[PDB]
Formats: structure tokens, C-alpha cells, sequence
């Protein structure tokens, strides 16, 4: 209104003046940041020392003006004064004032009409306050507590995302007309979006505020702390009041934020695909991520597509593991040999190669590392340093907590050293049938002892003896480990020391880009193998619940809801743009082409034989009814449409229509056949499976912009078109083109035709057309 | 004589158990209603029981 | 009255098949019949025919009957705890 006036008095008589100008016309408008810097710049040193000798003045504060006007904020209210006219030399459009005015403001001051929005704007700290008031502590005790050093997740966090993917989250929140194009993760995370998007919109707020404390909602706080019992970002947020070095303060904490339940399913569907993967012979790698990208997750609220899940987590798992690899997601540098954890901290080294008799005289080759390295070891509860030396276990240290524990872990690393003489002659209880290859596929002696030792505890009594023994030197008797695990004893196994307090997990902050070859293990440019499929667990049978394996081999349908199933996800996939599919024919109101398609004519043997013909009466009634008008939901047509192929006649419609394998459709509620919600627009679940609906065009329900962005595109530039906005948007003709505006500083022209392909299929086989 | 009293910290994280047989030897630490009905007894009673 | 059940007002049953009871009141046949009763297997619904008993056949209430087909068994009350199995035709 008048203001947009005044705006553009202003830009005139700023472009009046020459320098104004020439700055406004050179570069792109990157120079904004820029120009940003130059401005307003001024520090001070001790800013306690100059809070209390500049809070000690008059007027200290400053303020603007016209909204005190506008608020009718007095000046010398009971003699005290609150502010004078005058000019701050920075801002030139603030007045002083003093800091009784504040609170003047808070006590008889303007009042907004609402402000519960604040629980929404600060939704982590509230979530903190929530979290606390369900603990019940209990009592304090006195000890020494065992810290260990370590990075942890401080923040607990639903959907942790990227940084790229909020930057753009915070757009199509708040800034929507500023929004850019859509990226990738706008287009697959609708309902996060429209989620975000209801709670701020036509509310009463500051925005720069809120987009920071979006930032903040989406952080999972990684720290480096001492840290002592679980590890569940609930503690790790109170941390303080839990614990210190010679105190504990009781209290139980395990019901609350739900958060490495998701984990672990996450974990446990990544092995599943990984063990089905491995069944093949031969594309174990594109079987593999076929696999990964055809599968999606529930989590809270949201769905989610695994491989957006797996390219954000941190878990570091042999399992976690080999998904990211196949998905290029570059990682940490951490090992992995079987269930133990390992970490370099010093060192290098080579391959070599080495020969072992199994039986008698059968040479089988195992290959070592010709240097000395030093690592990290963790298993269950008990922690290791040690060092390995051309084929021997130099030396190591322990300070876990169990004897268990101890055993297995001292064991395990003296397999990952190649330490012994088994393995310089293995023992009569392997064979060659044990060695390897369950269908063919080999195993390399290191994992074939690891196995023998899981089998039988005997076995690892057999292999620390394998250690040489020796009697408990004198002083060294504390620090001496026996074969049960005991702290001391009178003889103990060799260059070997046990101590209490755990060691500090080394750390950096590094990535590796690896790779994995065609028996799923991965390589890291040189021949370390940092995971594979050999040290994850057998077998195991779990029920997942929401997920979505829609792939053929992932599935456990029988042929009938298959075929149902398949031929909605063909009917929606109609929905695109041109003519001839049916947002086109809505808007050209033509209901009777709708009958005539050939998705319906495919689906048609699927109706109930003995009474098609009332339901094709019902269901094109409802179709008619709701295009002549325009009051549509698109998520009905698309499931009554498969109905109305035959031609009408007589009879009474109990209010269900059936298929033929006696699974019915009721139109109007949500039930096991065919649902979906307003709160998601953009997905249908059948049978339990997931559906993505395009976005072409937008019913009474999805209510924006959102919805019509999968209809356009990008095209070469025509300064013909018409320039139009985004609202108007929605009223262009599938097929024409138009200008717009996008971002900022840019102008393109869109044109209102789909295109389904992506780039991942037209490189993928291409270049397997070129490794001929 | 019954169960004996119980007694436990201001916070009732920690709570000790006494038979009847005690009671006579922690009288200070019982209330008051609880006390005055105990002293006048105290004479009569010989192990756990009252005469 | 309610078919494929007894009832006070009306009542029968095998082995005394030339009697039929009303309010207690056995009144007589003035035929004879061993088999023309025998064949209730269209007596009970109006549309389908009793078959040999289930388990996995869908339990069902007497208005769902209008949108069941052909070679779909179904199981329904008969009376009082009494569930049968029918087939349409």
C-alpha cells in the first residue's frame, strides 16, 4: 500500500545520488553479504566492566520512536523519567531511552492478541522442561565414578538433517515467495514441509528469530565429554545433575525421547537387505542398492525413504556400514572385526602373505600386515589399547569391567594380530569343510578362528593358552591377568595388564571415501578391509512394523492383493501431465473420458463378477458429481475410477464395493485396503504399502504452490510469455509457458509439462554400455 | 504386638524396617501421637508382647 | 417363527418327524415322510445351500449376504451358538 509508495520514492531518490548508483549496478547481488561487513562495526573489550559503567547513565538504552508514538509510551511518567527525543549517531532513527521504559512496557503496555506460539517457536527447550518432569530420582551416593572420554549426541533429535536441506527449510516455512526451485528434498519431504508450514503462517512473529531456532530444532549437539553409564542423548542433556567424579545421583531415566529404538530398527532392517542382497551370486551390488532405494520407513509422524535415513546417520556398524558404501556416503574411520569395535591411532604397514597346514599338510594362504600399529579396541563393557608387530600382539592393556568381557576381547585382538602358533599350524578340530565357502564364497582363516572360538567355549580357552603363561612377577601381581579374568593371580598370561578406569576413545574428525567389491566388502585405498559381511550376526526373524518393502524379491503377498496393489500404483501413475491423463480431463470437465481409460479397462477383471454392474452406477455417480462442480478430493477418484468401467444398472449398495478376492473398498473411510490422511496428502498406503501421488495439481485439501511444482520445469528462455506470480500460478495450461521470478536476482521460464526420468538410470546404463 | 513401625529419610528414598520388639529401643525417633500411646505401655511389655 | 430353528409356537424334530409341537401341543401328520424333510440344506437362507463345515470360511451376519459371490464359502449363525456353513446357489 502506501508503504510499497514510499518504498519506491526511496530507491528513486537513492538511485538520484552517483555512487548509490554505481554500487546498485555493478556485480550480481552477492554483494549485498558484502556491502553487509562494511557497516556497523564496533567491539569492546570487557563488556561486564562497560555493562555496569554504561548502565549507571540516564539514558542508556536505545529505542525506536514511532512505536513508542504508536503505543502512546509517555515520557516522565511519576517523575522517572522512560526516554527524550534525540538521535542515536548509529541508526539516526532511534531515540534514547532508559531501562525503567522496559518494564513500563511490560506492565501497562500493548498487548498482542496471542502468544502460545512461543511453545512452537522454542519447541527443543520445552521439549527439554517436558523430558524433566517425568524423572524420579532417587537416592545420593558417594564413590569414585569410571568417566570415559568420548563424542556423544548431546540434543535429542527427530529427523536429523543436513545443513544444505534446512537452509532451504527455511524458506518454504517463512520466506515462501523468496523460495528458490525446489530442490530434491523439498519434492520427497512434502509433509515435513506443510508441517512446519501450519504452525507459523498467518501468526504474529519475528521471523529471523524463528528461522534460528529452526536451525536449532534440527542439531544434534556432538560433543567430546567424559561420560559414565548409558548413552542416550536424555542423560547427556542433564549430564550435569546425573553424575560426577566422586558422586551419583540415582535416577531413572530409560522411559523417555524414544530414541535408539529407532536405531535399532533402522540397524535391523539394513541387515536384513544386506543378508537378501548377499543371496545373489553375482549383482550383489546393484542387487544391493536396488534393494535400498525400493524400500521406505515410518518415523514418528513422517515417512521416510531409507537411503535419505541411512545417508544421515552415524551409527558405525558393519551394517550401517556397507549400506553407506553402496550409496557413495562417505564415512568415519573406524574398524570393524566381528563384534568388536577397532580404531587406529598410530602406525603403518603392508600386506604380506603367509601359509598355514590345516590338516596334515593342506597349505591355505592368510595374509598379515609387515609393521607395527597401534588401536583402540572396544568390545561389550570393556576397552583395550594394544599394539600388533609384524604378526605378533606386541603388548596391550585392559581396563574394562568383566571377566567375560576381558577374555573375549584379549581373544578377538589376538586373532585380528595373527598371534600364535595356530596360526602356524591350525588344530585338528577345523577342516576343510569348516574352512569356507557355505556356497562357494571363501572365508579368510581369520574369520574361520573367530567362528571356532564363538562355537564352543573350550576354543577360547584353547586359544588364550595359545598366550604363553607365566608366573606373577612380584609388585606386578594387581596388574596381571589369569585365564577366568581375575584381576591377579599367582600365574598369569604374558605381556598382559589390567587396570580399573576405562580408556579414552581416540577421536578425529576426518572422512575416507571407500569402496566395497562384489562380496560386500568394503576397502579403504589400500587393502584394509573396514567391513563386511561375515562378522554381522546369522540369522534372526523380526516384525517390522511401518516399513515398506515394495519390491518384488522384499515380499510376502500372495498374487491377488499384489495385483490390486499394482494396479493403483499404474492408475496414480496416470496423474501426470499432457493430455489424455486426468488432471487434463478434470479441467476440461470431461467425466466420460475418465470411464474409458486403459488403467480401469486393466483393473476390470479384478471386480466382484456377480455385481458390477451397481457398483458402476454408485461409483460414476460420485465421479460426475464431484467434476461438473469442482469440489473434488483427488484421493477419491483415484480409488473409486477402477469401478466405473462396466455399464450401470439396478440393485442395492450396501456401502462397500468389493474386488474379487473378497477385499473391499469403502468410499469415504479409511480402512486396510486403501487409506490416507490430510496431515500427508502425498502418499496412499495399500495393504500396508506406500504410494507416492505426484504433484500436478492441488484439490481443496493441499492448499499452495506446494502442490504443482512436480508439473513444471524448466525450459530455454522466451521473453514472449506473459510474466506472472506465483499464485497465479495455478490457472496456466498444461503444456504452456511462462516467466517467473525465483529467488532472488533470477529469472527463468517454466513451462507446465512433467518429466518422470531421472539421471540415476540414464548414467547407470550408459556407462555400463561403455565396460564393453 | 504387631508388624513394628518403619522409618525413612525426609526425600522416603531410603526406608528402614523394625520389628516390635525395637520399638522400645528407638522411642525418640517416633511421633508424638505415636509416642504417648507407646510409654504407658512400655512397662507390660516383655519381649514383643504385652501382658 | 424363524427357519432352520425351533421355537415354542413351532417345533420338530428327527426320529418323531410325524410330529410337530405348537406351544407344546403335539399335533399329527396326515401323511408319512422319512425323507421329505430329510433335505434342509435350502430350508435355512434364501439364496444358498448348506456345504461341509470350515473353520477357514469368514464369519458373516445376515445383510453382508447380498455381496457375496459363487464358490465363496461362508459361515453364519443358525441359531442360538449353532454356526453352519453355506455356498451361494
Amino acid at each position: 500500500m502506501s508503504l510499497l509508495l514510499t518504498i519506491a520514492k526511496e530507491y528513486k531518490r537513492l538511485c538520484q545520488d552517483a555512487k548509490a548508483a554505481q554500487m546498485m549496478t555493478v556485480g550480481t547481488v552477492s554483494n549485498y553479504t558484502t556491502f553487509k561487513k562494511w557497516t556497523t562495526s564496533r567491539k569492546e573489550k570487557n563488556p561486564s566492566l562497560r555493562m555496569r559503567w554504561a548502565m549507571s547513565s540516564k539514558f542508556p538504552i536505545i529505542a525506536n520512536k514511532r512505536m513508542l508514538e504508536e503505543a502512546q509510551i509517555p515520557k516522565e511518567h511519576n517523575n522517572v523519567a522512560l526516554w527524550e527525543d534525540t538521535e542515536d549517531v548509529s541508526k539516526r532513527d532511534h531515540v534514547l531511552a532508559s531501562a525503567s521504559c522496559i518494564n513500563y512496557w511490560n506492565f501497562c503496555g500493548p498487548c498482542v492478541n496471542n502468544s502460545e506460539v512461543i511453545k512452537e517457536v522454542y519447541k527443543s527447550r520445552f521439549g527439554r522442561l517436558e523430558r524433566r518432569k517425568e524423572i524420579m530420582w532417587k537416592e545420593l551416593r558417594f564413590t569414585l565414578v569410571d568417566r570415559q572420554r568420548r563424542r556423544v549426541d548431546t540434543q535429542p533429535v527427530e529427523q536429523r538433517l543436513r545443513t544444505g536441506e534446512i537452509k532451504d527449510l527455511q524458506m518454504w516455512t517463512l520466506f515462501e515467495d523468496e523460495a528458490p526451485l525446489a530442490s530434491k528434498f523439498i519434492l520427497d519431504n512434502y509433509g515435513l514441509v506443510k508441517e512446519m508450514r501450519s504452525k507459523f503462517a498467518n501468526k504474529p512473529l519475528n521471523k529471523e528469530v524463528v528461522a534460528h531456532m529452526l536451525e536449532k530444532q534440527f542439531n544434534p549437539e556432538s560433543r567430546f565429554l567424559p561420560v559414565f553409564g548409558a548413552i542416550r542423548p536424555e542423560r547427556m542433556e542433564l549430564i550435569h545433575a546425573l553424575g560426577g567424579e566422586t558422586w551419583i545421583q540415582e535416577a531413572n531415566t530409560a522411559g523417555i525421547s524414544n530414541v535408539d529404538q529407532r536405531k535399532n530398527d533402522i540397524r535391523a532392517v539394513c541387515r536384513k537387505v544386506c543378508l537378501a542382497a548377499n543371496a545373489s551370486i553375482m549383482n550383489a551390488k546393484s542387487k544391493l542398492v536396488e534393494y535400498i532405494k525400493s524400500t521406505s520407513m515410518r518415523i514418528g509422524e513422517t515417512e521416510r525413504k531409507l537411503e535419505e535415513l541411512i545417508l544421515e546417520t552415524d551409527d558405525v556398524s558393519p551394517e550401517v556400514t556397507l549400506c553407506k558404501s553402496a550409496l557413495g556416503g562417505q564415512l568415519g574411520k573406524t574398524l570393524s572385526f566381528g563384534p568388536m569395535l577397532l580404531k587406529k591411532i598410530s602406525g603403518s604397514g603392508v600386506k604380506v602373505k603367509d601359509t598355514v597346514y590345516i590338516q596334515g599338510v593342506r597349505a591355505v594362504q592368510f595374509e598379515y600386515w609387515s609393521e607395527q600399529e597401534e588401536f583402540y579396541g572396544e568390545y561389550k563393557s570393556a576397552t583395550a589399547l594394544f599394539s600388533r608387530k609384524e604378526r605378533s600382539l606386541e603388548w596391550i592393556t585392559i581396563g574394562g569391567g568383566i571377566n567375560e568381557d576381558r577374555k573375549r576381547l584379549l581373544a578377538m585382538c589376538m586373532i585380528f594380530c595373527r598371534d600364535g602358533d595356530y596360526f602356524k599350524d591350525a588344530p585338528a578340530t577345523i577342516t576343510m569343510a569348516d574352512l569356507s565357502t557355505k556356497l562357494g564364497r571363501e572365508i579368510p582363516y581369520q574369520y574361520v578362528m573367530m567362528n571356532w572360538i564363538q562355537k564352543s567355549e573350550d576354543n577360547l580357552e584353547a586359544l588364550l593358552y595359545s598366550r604363553g603363561i607365566v608366573e606373577t612377577n612380584p609388585g606386578k601381581m594387581g596388574s596381571s591377568m589369569g585365564i577366568d579374568g581375575s584381576k591377579r593371580a599367582i600365574k598369569s598370561l604374558r605381556a598382559v595388564t589390567i587396570q580399573s578406569g576405562k580408556i579414552d576413545m581416540p577421536e578425529s574428525k576426518e572422512k575416507i571415501h571407500l569402496e566395497l567389491s562384489d562380496n560386500l566388502e568394503a576397502f579403504d585405498s589400500s587393502g584394509r578391509i573396514v567391513a563386511t559381511i561375515l562378522d554381522l550376526p546369522s540369522d534372526k526373524k523380526v516384525t517390522f512394523q511401518d516399513v515398506s518393502f515394495q519390491h518384488p524379491d522384499l515380499a510376502v503377498l500372495r498374487d491377488e492383493k499384489t495385483a490390486i496393489t499394482k494396479g493403483y500404483e499404474a492408475l496414480i501413475k496416470r496423474l501426470g501431465t499432457g493430455d489424455n491423463d486426468i488432471p487434463s480431463l478434470i479441467a476440461k470437465k470431461d467425466y466420460l473420458s475418465l470411464y474409458n481409460l486403459p488403467e480401469v479397462k486393466l483393473m476390470a477383471p479384478l471386480i466382484r463378477p456377480n455385481r458390477k454392474g451397481v457398483y458402476s452406477r454408485v461409483a460414476r455417480k460420485l465421479v460426475s458429481t464431484q467434476v461438473t462442480t469442482g469440489h473434488y478430493s483427488l484421493h477419491e477418484l483415484i480409488k473409486v475410477l477402477p469401478f466405473t468401467y462396466f455399464a450401470p444398472k439396478q440393485g442395492m449398495f450396501e456401502g462397500r464395493l468389493f474386488f474379487s478376492n473378497d477385499s473391499f473398498v469403502e468410499p469415504g473411510v479409511n480402512n486396510n485396503v486403501f487409506s490416507w490422511s490430510k496431515a500427508d496428502s502425498s502418499k496412499i498406503y495399500c495393504h500396508g504399502i506406500a504410494i507416492r501421488v505426484p504433484l500436478v495439481v492441488g484439490d481443496e485439501h493441499m492448499d499452495t504452490s506446494l502442490a504443482l511444482l512436480e508439473g513444471f520445469s524448466v525450459c530455454e528462455n522466451d521473453p514472449r510469455a506473459p510474466m506472472v506470480t506465483r499464485q497465479d500460478l495455478i490457472d496456466v495450461g498444461f503444456g504452456q509457458k511462462v516467466r517467473l521470478f525465483v529467488g532472488q536476482g533470477s529469472v527463468r521460464t517454466f513451462k507446465r509439462t512433467a518429466s518422470q526420468r531421472a539421471a540415476s538410470s540414464d548414467v547407470n546404463k550408459n556407462v555400463k554400455k561403455i565396460k564393453m | 504386638l504387631g508388624q513394628g513401625i518403619r522409618l525413612s529419610n525426609k526425600r522416603k528414598t531410603k526406608e528402614v524396617i523394625i520389628k516390635a520388639e525395637k520399638m522400645g529401643k528407638y522411642k525418640n525417633l517416633m511421633r508424638e501421637e505415636y509416642k504417648n500411646l507407646f510409654e504407658p505401655l512400655e512397662k507390660y511389655i516383655q519381649k514383643d508382647v504385652c501382658f
